């Protein structure tokens, strides 16, 4: 039979830049009596996907050579244009080589968005020219992302058709960095986060602090940081945060205390709206093509603002389908990140110290799962999300045809409280690859039935493929299960799912 | 076949005429690349991985096995 | 002040061998005017401890030189002689560099036992000369521990005062390896493990298989494999296993069911005894100093053996203090490894595939923790045990003195279903450092108050040390918490824990 | 004292006479090592770690800070 010599690639539009919605489709054809592997694609980005497909097809003939096992015709494209994971370098620093390693993983699984949660309350690791002093709240001089570092990250991604979407979370999760520019611009940073004394709590987790929404100069400093960062990140999309505004924290701001005093009818909804009316126009005005992303909290929490522009994409992490349905029904575009399915950090207990909740020497109630015995172990989103839990997630279930059109894709976040170089790759992978397939080609076979059981061998093999490509992905099963397909199935009935 | 690319492609169909050897090295041919050589570079990375891994499927699909029944 | 120049070490007897209960105590002294760090140890092994303490005291002075911050007086020794972790290489193979890496962390934290679970149903990775055919069930030709691999592991451990205590788990958890020798010495290995149809279940975990306890030749091969291994492992202790005996597996053996037919008075308890009274002689036969360890199931499961020699050390993993009380009351030396405090694998969901328990798109009950919402997520021993959980475990609580002195120490097992080289270190470390202190010096301050809050900065720093030393330990908190001490405490009140 | 060796040694007592410089290289002195040189070998590994790492304590013990109190007007 006829040997393969060439890979012909025809790309229709060589101009299309790496930006939201760009056509990622391709065809790949290997014919019985052709010496050519034929790849067609609407853009270069579709062509790259073809190559990563293709490398998973060329294998050893076991005699020193290489084969593709059979002729093949493929036609491929993603169900959703937004296929992401989120990296948190605010809680702990992740080095460039480990960031590259993740981008390699994304490449091979065809994820195309790295949502970069750059800072948080706990550190500001990114160099800002206009305020050099912000990196004083970096963990060490060697744990700073220089501008050239960012250039190499953007570029490494670009080369693998991956969009980097920066997030500077505001106005909550704000202490480090900001407070170096102007102490007044953040509030309650010196407060005790006070979950031991719940009615005084200033944050949901240690390191409290929020931007002072009323303090006039806040918007000067954010505008200058945002602008400088917008210039170095080329994606038209920018994530401005909006999660977990804590009302109690503003009690440390004289400025907000006065603002409530001067008109006592005001609520935290108004305060949230004040931020929306002053921050958003600054953000939206960077360029004409700019789209913002925000956490759903701004438009859906208990302290939600009244009117969030339907311009702004909502990232949904709470209450699963209920918040997705709610959001889509109001006309917002939604990135699915539902923490009951897709949060990669759950299941490692709590990180807060001096915690007596662990100190229980016997099961206090065997009749039900409780803190130390079958319950959450200190991790608010427990249990750990397995690859199956992720893959099984039908995030468009019970949505109308119009709601479902507002779903633009998904993002599995990996919050960094207990993540750094050591385990970042084993927490992302290979679970991220399960989401990868979910938002690329779905979790259903040709007949519409859920094919989780079929995914098993594919994801088990891909895990090893990841490891061979330098991506330190976690073992999922005993290797016996790899070598004996379905030997490790709970249900012998292959339609159980 | 043994390979099983992830994500599963939207549509994929295999033939049955047997293996096609890669003769020498797959040469890329295109007239339609960006000015920054995105495609050429991606192919170099893809191809150098392919030849360095000489990949062997680690886990392959097969029907669940026939186990001996619980004796009556 | 005076400048240090020399380390002086006097070992009382240079002859004591690395075996259970050897005197691990030492003293370390630095005086103001003395140019000598003075170390006294009963054995070489105590001196080894002094060195790992000593390196944690000698820090940078900020000007390219080294200092000990103050003079100091240290007297130190282990509360328990058995302080361990258990590596599972049966479920997934772990390479030698990565085994070396665990032994390194073990050394810096003073753990002295590498309990090595070599095989299981899923694989047989260890070379056996008498039966070269056993490793046909290794995951590949590269995933095998040669004879020389074991010698180097043992030596690398010996150099760091660590005893390697092997486990070949019998009679359950037996399929791979065994069945290349004689396919009739294993039963139900081609069964369906059948947890989808619980009454016909042959195993707790897929890949079912157990040793045919009746079959003649079972005990020859077991004896030959055991004797060969016993020779390459210089510790006097050996772990035979004996956990999770599944009664339905034997139904696939003609022998055992024929043996039940012969006399229908015979129950499964009798069947366990049969193994005890045939296998233990074979094991005790090896050596005069040979001691045995086994999992508690043998003498305390639903289908336990009537009479297990009080000579065999019992490793307890179920029901916490309850089962520890039961065994210690009946005269058994006990290794604590309770799953509710010390199982390091827990909290990563289930590994079993085609599992529809995950396929729930909404919380079925918001008031009770359930499978995908608040509950285990398919890890039977969930949740994940944090370093605090581990450190808080008072494993002699509500025991008598006669009971308490039957506790010989503890072992934190890392089961290897979802563990290979990639994460073995971040799963072990730094949490095993919490256990390490618990069984070295305890979790109590001078006044008997639980000092977990004091352990915070110690373990946090120790994690960064381990990383500096090559050991890939997991981060436990945002780095903000190291640099701002107690800023991530839940309670300011440093007496919150008791 | 910054260092916080793990495990917490049974009994440890620190002085106040000030820091003690290491004078270049710490030299081992023993006439009581196992025949196979276990103490010597363990020392060499510890010393080479000490000198390569020049450890700087990464976390240290302190009293808790004075957090600003929740105001009441
Ligand atoms: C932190 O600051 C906020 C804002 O100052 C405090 O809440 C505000 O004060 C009181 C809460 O008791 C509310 O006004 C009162 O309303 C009742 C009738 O509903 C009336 O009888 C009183 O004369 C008074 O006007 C006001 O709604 C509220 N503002 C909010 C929620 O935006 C809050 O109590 C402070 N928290 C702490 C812990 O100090
Ligand atoms: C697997 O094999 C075992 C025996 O090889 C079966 O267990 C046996 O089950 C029978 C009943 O099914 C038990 O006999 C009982 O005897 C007492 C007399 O006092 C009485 O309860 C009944 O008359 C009953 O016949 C027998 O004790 C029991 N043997 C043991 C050792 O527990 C088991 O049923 C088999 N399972 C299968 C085929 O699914
Ligand atoms: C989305 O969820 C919110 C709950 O926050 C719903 O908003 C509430 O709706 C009722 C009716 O207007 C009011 O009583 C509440 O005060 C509303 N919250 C506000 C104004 O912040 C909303 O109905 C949901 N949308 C759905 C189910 O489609
Ligand atoms: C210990 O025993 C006391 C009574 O002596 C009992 O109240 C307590 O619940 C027991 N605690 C545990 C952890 O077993
Ligand atoms: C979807 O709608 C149907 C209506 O009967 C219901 O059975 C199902 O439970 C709904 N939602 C979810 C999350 O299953
Ligand atoms: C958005 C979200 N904001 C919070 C994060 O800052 C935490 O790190 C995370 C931990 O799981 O929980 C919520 S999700
Ligand atoms: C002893 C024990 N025997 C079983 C082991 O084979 C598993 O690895 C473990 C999974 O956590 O569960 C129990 S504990
Ligand atoms: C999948 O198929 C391969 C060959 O392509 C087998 O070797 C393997 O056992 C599995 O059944
Ligand atoms: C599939 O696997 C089962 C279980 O070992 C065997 O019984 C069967 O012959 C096939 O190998
Ligand atoms: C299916 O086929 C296998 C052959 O491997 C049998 O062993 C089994 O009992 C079942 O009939
Ligand atoms: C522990 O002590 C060190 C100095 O040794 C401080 O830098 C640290 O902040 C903490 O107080
Ligand atoms: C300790 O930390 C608190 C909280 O930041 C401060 O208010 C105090 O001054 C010290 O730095
Ligand atoms: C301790 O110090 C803090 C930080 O300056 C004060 O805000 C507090 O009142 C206490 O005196
Ligand atoms: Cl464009
Ligand atoms: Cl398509
Ligand atoms: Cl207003
Ligand atoms: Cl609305
Ligand atoms: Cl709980
Ligand atoms: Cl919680
Ligand atoms: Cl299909
Ligand atoms: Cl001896
Ligand atoms: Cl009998
Ligand atoms: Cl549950
Ligand atoms: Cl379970």
């Amino acid at each position: 039979s006829n040997s393969l010599q060439y890979v012909n690639v025809q790309v229709k539009d060589i101009e299309a830049d790496l930006q939201h919605g760009v056509d990622e489709s391709y065809t790949l054809d290997v014919e019985e009596d052709s010496d050519t592997i034929t790849i067609n694609a609407e853009t270069v980005w579709g062509a790259l996907h073809a190559f990563t497909t293709l490398q998973q097809l060329v294998i050893s003939d076991g005699h020193g050579g290489l084969i593709i096992e059979e002729p093949v015709n493929i036609k491929d494209s993603p169900l959703y244009p937004y296929r992401g994971i989120m990296l948190d370098t605010g809680r702990n620093f992740v080095s460039l080589p480990k960031i590259f390693e993740q981008l390699e993983g994304m490449s091979l699984s065809k994820l195309n968005v790295l949502h970069w949660h750059i800072d948080d309350a706990q550190s500001w690791p990114i160099w800002v020219d206009v305020y050099p002093e912000m990196v004083k709240d970096a963990y060490s001089p060697h744990e700073i992302y220089s501008r050239n570092d960012v250039r190499n990250i953007v570029n490494y991604a670009r080369a693998r058709g991956i969009r980097v979407i920066p997030e500077i979370d505001m106005p909550s999760h704000s202490s480090s960095g900001w407070k170096q520019v102007d102490p007044e611009m953040v509030t309650c940073t010196d407060s005790w986060w006070s979950n031991d004394d719940w009615p005084l709590h200033t944050a949901v987790e240690p390191n409290p602090g929020q931007l002072d929404i009323i303090y006039n100069k806040t918007y000067e400093v954010v505008g200058n940081v945002y602008k400088e960062l917008s210039d170095i990140f080329p994606d038209h999309w920018f994530h401005v945060g909006g999660d977990e505004i804590q009302p109690n924290c503003f009690n440390f701001s004289t400025h907000v205390t006065k603002w409530f005093a001067e008109d006592p009818s005001r609520t935290y909804h108004d305060l949230a709206q004040y931020w929306v009316d002053h921050a958003v126009p600054i953000f939206q005005n960077y360029s004409q093509e700019r789209r913002l992303v925000m956490w759903e909290d701004i438009a859906l929490s208990a302290d939600n603002a009244h009117d969030v522009p339907k311009n702004i994409v909502m990232q949904s992490w709470n209450n699963g389908l209920e918040y997705i349905s709610n959001l889509t029904a109001r006309g917002y575009d939604v990135i699915v990140s539902s923490s009951d399915f897709l949060y990669l950090d759950c299941g490692h207990g709590g990180f807060v110290t001096n915690d007596p909740r662990y100190n229980v020497m016997a099961n206090p109630d065997a009749n039900t799962p409780n803190f130390n015995y079958g319950g959450n172990g200190g991790s608010w989103c427990a249990p750990y999300k397995t690859w199956q839990r992720i893959y099984d997630y039908d995030f468009t279930l019970n949505l109308t045809e119009t709601q479902a059109k507002h779903i633009i894709g998904a993002t599995a976040p990996l919050w960094g409280e207990q993540v750094d170089d050591i385990n970042v790759s084993s927490m992302f992978w290979p679970r991220a690859a399960a989401l990868a397939e979910l938002v690329w080609s779905g979790n259903r076979d040709a007949n519409g039935n859920k094919r989780t059981t079929e995914m098993t061998q594919r994801i088990l093999n891909f895990r090893e493929y990841l490891v061979a490509n330098g991506v330190q992905a976690q073992a999922l099963v005993p290797k016996y299960c790899l070598q004996h397909p379905h030997a490790c199935d709970l249900y012998r009935n292959q339609a159980a799912i | 076949v043994g390979v099983n690319p992830l994500p599963a492609p939207r549509e994929i169909s295999w033939g049955s005429s047997g293996p096609k050897s890669i003769a020498g090295e797959l040469q890329l041919r295109t007239d339609s690349d960006s000015a920054d050589g995105i495609v050429a570079d991606a192919w170099n990375r893809a191809w150098e991985t392919i030849v360095a891994l000489r990949w062997v499927p680690a886990a392959t699909e097969a029907p669940i096995s026939s186990f001996e029944p619980f004796p009556t």
